[PDB]
């Protein structure tokens, strides 16, 4: 009744899509033949796992996914694996070639014969739910699949259903160590079709998460498998609060209410608070006023920007386990006494609470350690205009001396995207400051 | 030539230098409040003459 | 020699000077934690700003130097084994 | 004298000769504190 | 963490580098092949100084050791502690210059740098913070004192922070090896005060005048001069490698010893020196390390300071114990000899205490002292040089090598400036 | 409720902070692991919901072989790993290397956990620093976190207890121009500040103890027996009690003149003061006696102008009132005549813990006087003598020049010592 049916484009979607579904595999106690032994569950109401799995004829839940790529050699591990039986086999979406770091490839060329496959099955499965919340997206800026083809799917999600919403936590590249070289030519010609086709938009930066994993953590050498899972506990608690009973339970549209004033202007930021391991988290106590200090810490943010150069527009704090409505209002009231945190001075109050009864679930093989209590927070600022600012620094650098264009124009894209969209995000660059700047 | 340059652009940055109240001082706080709180204790006695003849007035009004 | 003598006094100036500019940025804020206080402070704001601008052109500048010095060095060498060469040919 | 003269501690940071454990009963027996049974006075109203 | 990244050239380079890493590997418990079978874990700690690690449990140091003829490397490689070092650290010519500045200068040694060159931005970059480098060499060759100088003016340039010491051999100046010995001594001089941030001084017979007088010996090898000039050499590092109450390194003590970067000419020495027949017969206490330092016969240059100044004097301590009764012998010894110190320093005997003993022994200490007997040390070079130069003794072994007289006449003149930039302190 | 957070700085900051924080686990019943086999501790351990009692110190120090022995040995699950702080080269006797260069990496990860401790403590009374002036990282660094300390809190209380150097010995040499130039910063950031001296505890070691050949731990366990007559009255109860505001208040009257003095009385061995009576008047008399004080000099030259007296144990108020009528009369001690009375009393039930491997007996009775007089501008005096007498030559200057540093910083660190020697007899007078 209250379903959400994820979509996990390229080979970062179906790598998160491996980690995303082992928690939920565990938190409603799914082994992975699909079979749930114990029909009651210790904190919810016997169907909680109809936002994720669905019923079928074996007594057998399966996901509410679709996992797409235009490559066959990471898709072929989730057939193998351990969860083979869990997944629906055409709920696994294969091409034969890939875009291969380019637009118009999974745009124009390559991304039209997987266009038409894709929405048979996306229609499906928002066929079966009667309540649908809205789609969920996991890709990256700098692919093939991950740019072309999302933004082929974005523009043909748009006409199927309407004003359904459609979220992207999307992965953005990182300002230093990117592990290409005409990423930023997709990176950019991608985010006209995160502004207009898009609901809300989140942004990961690997390098922002191996900051926290080697500091936090203690996993010197982490891999994308020790960031993977906590992309999970975002996701998770996020939906936590359709799922599990609750105090005060937030859905996915009192999210867009609180935290996008203007429709222009969707990009917040994710942070989750007690990241720590089982070595320190026997030293210290992890009250509600230490984890909802901690996501205001510019060092544990998971993108590379300082919201000390921006005015906090709106917030939504997410709480997990353990609190009470006295303590979470408690220390709400501590930090709007500091003058580290400024808001905007349009937005006089400023904050809406979630409380889950619900503690987060700890995985075998993982990483963490088993706490009482969490935070997710997704504020939104005027900190954004840094990171933007930080790829036109790296297209019209590398676009002065039309370097790479010759691989775009000939796979079917015309010339006007390179002088267009960027200047298409050259307005939203410009939007963000006069949504910040102080009244007259 | 280029030496030149570089000399004339370090002459510019000693004039910089030479050139670095209109500025906050480090304190202040505190004398202004002081002024300020002079300034209280002035109108205070300027009120306490007043309320004095007040009082004075007073006694002969509970003699009459 | 004379241009790095010349790079030396004016870096070591440098140093002092936002050193202490950076001290006065912090008795601001010391202070602060009233409107007037707040102009002298923006007065802060476009000194250090000149101030980082004039740090910015000496960065640059005595990198140009370095630059030149190390031209100069290369093309001395390199006519010094010249010399020495030269000689082992006599 | 004879301790003196005739004689593993040669290889020995002062810090782990000079600090050593304690034994424990060694420790300070608190007899003139107040009383923790009854909880102090402390400003309870949070304001 | 901290490393030191260790030069040698020649063969007192490699005669100095053999037994040097002799005393450490004793020290921190090293048998030839690499391993550690030693007692306490103070001996793993701070290793990374010297020692790198490899498969298992393999420690090779970071040594650089440099000739121009492998007829020295022959033997280094084959002594009982020649399997202990990596093949690929010893750098070998072809033909060597033998007794000449000019030919490992210019002419083979200026070939011979862009290995050398090689093998310490290997090394170096190793590292994770290097303190810095280390050199031994003498001043009397072709190999160390015209290339070891040469790579000294060359790795200041692109390392020019990190640190530049030398155990330099000065010549002797009684008796001497080699005639035409003050032609490569002078001009390395030159050379040496622009490019190095400190200097020791080691002379061959101020290793005579003490192991003939003070360990009473009758066959005094060069395997016995080596240790005497390793039991100091490792008696510099100690601090880093071992704790204590208060600690130093090589960057604390040139803080302390150069008032000016023209000012960095020192004279060690070493305390607990007796024979073995003379060995029982003494306490080994506090005043008996610093009665020996400050008399005329432990240093380990042949130059006396009582016509001086101590300028600035150091020292390092070992053993548990220099905390009040050392207080009151630094403070006696400023007190007694009260002409040796110039007035212009409040006081100048620096501290440290290390609390772990050399092995086999109690306590110790070691000297480093900046002083105005160094002005009379190099002017029985240049009272030498001017008595051959004038009649251009040996000259054409150096200006067919590519120099030229002017470069000869400018080593006069910056080496009697500087004994004239010594002399007004005393 | 009644927090002290201790700031430790360097190889005088942790071979202190070692002895201080040894005597609190014994004078409360702290195992060193840290539990326990009656709440004093609130001042200096917090808990946990497993009965753990975490101290509330920092150990700054620029070289790790002086840190990473604290968590190698015996007291090693007591401390938590990140409230020790390390660098990665030492700043070797100098200032800028402490200052600007070194110091400037290592004042961001402190105010980072400065600010954890202290948004732990609600009714947190005050910092503690403890320092050194011969270094680099203790005055080097100190001053640099007393330069940005004053701006994160204010009129916060921050009390001094550094280690002066010695008149007679030193360890070093250039170790005066770190001890002068931190004064022009802890002028204005310095609420009071003590001082010691470690030849002054080297006599009174050998001839008021038996104990002859000490190290400094046995010179750190009378430093750390101040300490906790300094905090006597915040954790067990008393007659009259003090507080951290109270020292400052009865002992500055003036905010350039911060510097009392500290002297412990009954400083006799483990067999000597058990063989003599040891009353409330023969320990006052060793306080006011000027071969027992923790500083080589003598106040007959000087004045007396305030004064603090601590008390422990057996003491009764007639007297302690008995005694302080004779002091009051004797002519080998004056006062200056501005300050009418001159006292201040505060008396603590509890007698002081004995230490396992320390040099004093059982005692009933102390007394930790802080007395500021006009006898330490024979102590600015000697420390300017012998640096007008080295500044001449220049003899040391291009080592602190050409790291982060300017030249004028020496000019005037002297003509503001010349201000407060002069400063030292207007108010004397």
């Amino acid at each position: 009744m209250r379903e959400c049916i994820s979509i996990h484009v390229g080979q970062a979607g179906v790598q998160i899509g491996n980690a995303c579904w082992e928690l939920y595999c565990l938190e409603h106690g799914i082994q992975p033949d699909g079979q749930m032994p114990s029909d009651k569950t210790i904190g919810g109401g016997d169907d909680s796992f109809n936002t994720f799995f669905s019923e079928t004829g074996a007594g057998k839940h399966v996901p509410r996914a679709v996992f797409v790529d235009l490559e066959p050699t990471v898709i072929d591990e989730v057939r193998t694996g351990t969860y083979r039986q869990l997944f629906h086999p055409e709920q696994l979406i294969t091409g034969k070639e890939d875009a291969a770091n380019n637009y118009a490839r999974g745009h124009y060329t390559i991304g039209k014969e997987i266009i038409d496959l894709v929405l048979d099955r996306i229609r499906k499965l928002a066929d079966q739910c009667t309540g649908l919340q809205g789609f969920l997206v996991f890709h990256s800026f700098g692919g093939g699949t991950g740019s072309g083809f999302t933004s082929l799917l974005m523009e043909r999600l748009s006409v199927d259903y309407g004003k359904k919403s459609k979220l992207e936590f999307s992965i953005y590249p990182a300002p230093q160590v990117s592990t290409a070289v005409v990423e930023p030519y997709n990176s950019i010609l991608t985010t006209h079709t995160t502004l207009e086709h898009s609901d809300c938009a989140f942004m990961v930066d690997n390098e922002a998460i191996y900051d926290i994993c080697r500091r936090n953590l203690d996993i010197e050498r982490p891999t994308y498998t020790n960031l993977n899972r906590l992309i999970g506990q975002i996701v998770s608690s996020i939906t936590a609060s359709l799922r599990f009973d609750g105090a005060l339970n937030v859905d996915l549209t009192e999210f867009q209410t609180n935290l996008v004033p203007y429709p222009r202007i969707h990009f917040p930021l994710a942070t989750y608070a007690p990241v720590i391991s089982a070595e320190k988290a026997y030293h210290e106590q992890l009250s509600v006023a230490e984890i909802t200090n901690a996501c205001f810490e510019p060092a544990n943010q998971m993108v590379k920007c300082d919201p000390r150069h921006g005015k906090y527009m709106a917030c939504c704090l997410l709480y997990r386990g353990d609190v009470v409505p006295k303590d979470v209002n408690a220390a709400i009231a501590t930090i709007k006494t500091k003058r580290t945190i400024q808001f905007v001075d349009w937005c006089p109050t400023g904050f809406k609470v979630g409380i889950n009864y619900q503690p987060p679930t700890v995985v075998p093989g993982g990483d963490l350690a088993k706490v009482q209590r969490a935070v997710c927070m997704l504020s939104n600022t005027t900190a954004i205009a840094e990171a933007w600012a930080r790829l036109d620094h790296k297209f019209d650098l590398m676009y002065a001396k039309r370097a790479f264009v010759h691989w775009y124009v000939g796979e079917g894209m015309e010339e006007g995207e390179f002088s267009e969209a960027r200047e298409d995000m050259a307005a939203l660059e410009k939007d963000y400051e006069e949504v910040g700047v102080d009244s007259v | 030539a280029a030496k030149a340059t570089s000399r004339k652009a370090h002459l510019l940055t000693d004039r910089c230098g030479q050139e670095a109240a209109r500025l906050p001082l480090p304190m202040h706080r505190d004398a202004r409040a002081q002024q300020t709180a002079e300034v209280v204790h002035a109108h205070a006695r300027g009120a306490r003459l007043t309320a004095a003849r007040l009082g004075r007035a007073q006694h002969q009004i509970n003699g009459q | 020699t004379m241009t790095l003598g010349l790079m030396r006094g004016t870096i070591h100036r440098c140093m002092k000077f936002n050193q202490e500019m950076y001290v006065t940025r912090g008795i601001i804020k010391g202070p602060l934690l009233a409107t007037r206080l707040a102009q002298g402070t923006d007065l802060l704001t476009r000194h250090n700003l000149h101030m980082e601008k004039n740090l910015k052109e000496l960065r640059t500048t005595h990198d140009n130097l370095a630059w030149g010095l190390n031209c100069k060095k290369i093309g001395h060498d390199v006519d010094y084994d010249v010399v020495r060469l030269r000689l082992r040919q006599r | 004298l004879q301790q003196k003269w005739l004689a593993t501690s040669l290889k020995e940071s002062i810090y782990t000769t000079s600090y050593p454990r304690l034994p424990v009963c060694a420790m300070s027996r608190r007899e003139h504190a107040i009383p923790v049974p009854h909880p102090r006075l402390q400003p309870i109203p949070r304001f | 963490m901290r490393e030191i990244v260790h030069l040698q050239a020649g063969q007192c380079g490699n005669q100095i580098g053999a037994k040097f890493w002799e005393v450490i590997s004793d020290e921190h418990g090293i048998d030839p092949t690499g391993t550690y079978h030693g007692d306490s874990d103070l001996q793993l700690e701070r290793i990374n100084v010297y020692y790198n690690e490899a498969t298992g449990g393999k420690y090779v140091p970071r040594a650089v050791l440099v000739d121009l003829e492998p007829g020295t490397m022959d033997s280094v490689r084959s002594g009982p502690f020649g399997q202990i070092f990596r093949p690929d650290n010893f750098v070998f010519g072809q033909s060597g210059a033998g007794n000449n500045w000019a030919k490992g200068h210019y002419t083979e040694g200026a070939e011979l740098v862009d290995s050398v060159l090689d093998v310490v931005r290997k090394e170096a970059e190793s590292c994770d913070c290097l303190q810095g480098f280390q050199l031994t060499h003498s001043l009397g060759g072709g190999t160390g004192s015209g290339m070891g100088t040469l790579l000294i003016s060359k790795i200041r340039e692109e390392y020019p922070d990190r640190i530049m010491n030398t155990f330099s051999v000065v010549p002797s100046p009684k008796v001497s090896d080699t005639v035409v010995e003050p032609y490569n001594a002078t001009l390395s001089v030159h050379q040496l005060v622009e490019n190095t941030d400190e200097t020791y001084c080691i002379d061959n017979e101020a290793l005579y005048d003490i192991c003939f007088r003070t360990l009473k010996l009758t066959t005094p090898t060069y395997g016995d001069l080596n240790h005497l000039v390793s039991a100091t050499m490792s008696g510099v590092t100690t601090c880093l490698r071992f704790p204590g109450q208060l600690n130093a390194d090589l960057r604390k003590l040139a803080v302390n010893m150069v008032p000016f970067p023209r000012l960095h000419f020192f004279m060690p020495g070493f305390a607990p020196l007796t024979s073995r027949g003379s060995q029982q017969y003494r306490a080994l206490t506090v005043p008996e390390l610093t009665q020996q330092m400050f008399d005329a016969k432990n240093m380990m240059a042949a130059c006396d300071p009582r016509h001086g100044r101590y300028l600035t004097v150091a020292a390092v301590f070992r053993g548990r114990m220099s905390m009040k009764e050392v207080d009151e012998q630094m403070l006696n010894v400023q007190n007694k000899n009260s002409s040796y110190f110039v007035e212009w320093i409040p006081n100048n005997v620096k501290t440290a205490v290390c609390d772990i003993p050399p092995r086999g022994l109690k306590m110790s200490a070691t000297f480093i002292g900046n002083s105005t007997a160094i002005q009379e040390l190099f002017k029985r070079i240049s009272e030498q040089f001017t008595a051959m130069f004038r009649r251009k003794a040996f000259l054409h072994w150096y200006t067919g090598e590519g120099m030229d007289e002017m470069e000869f006449t400018e080593a006069e003149s910056n080496m009697n400036d500087l004994v004239s930039e010594y002399q007004q302190y005393q």
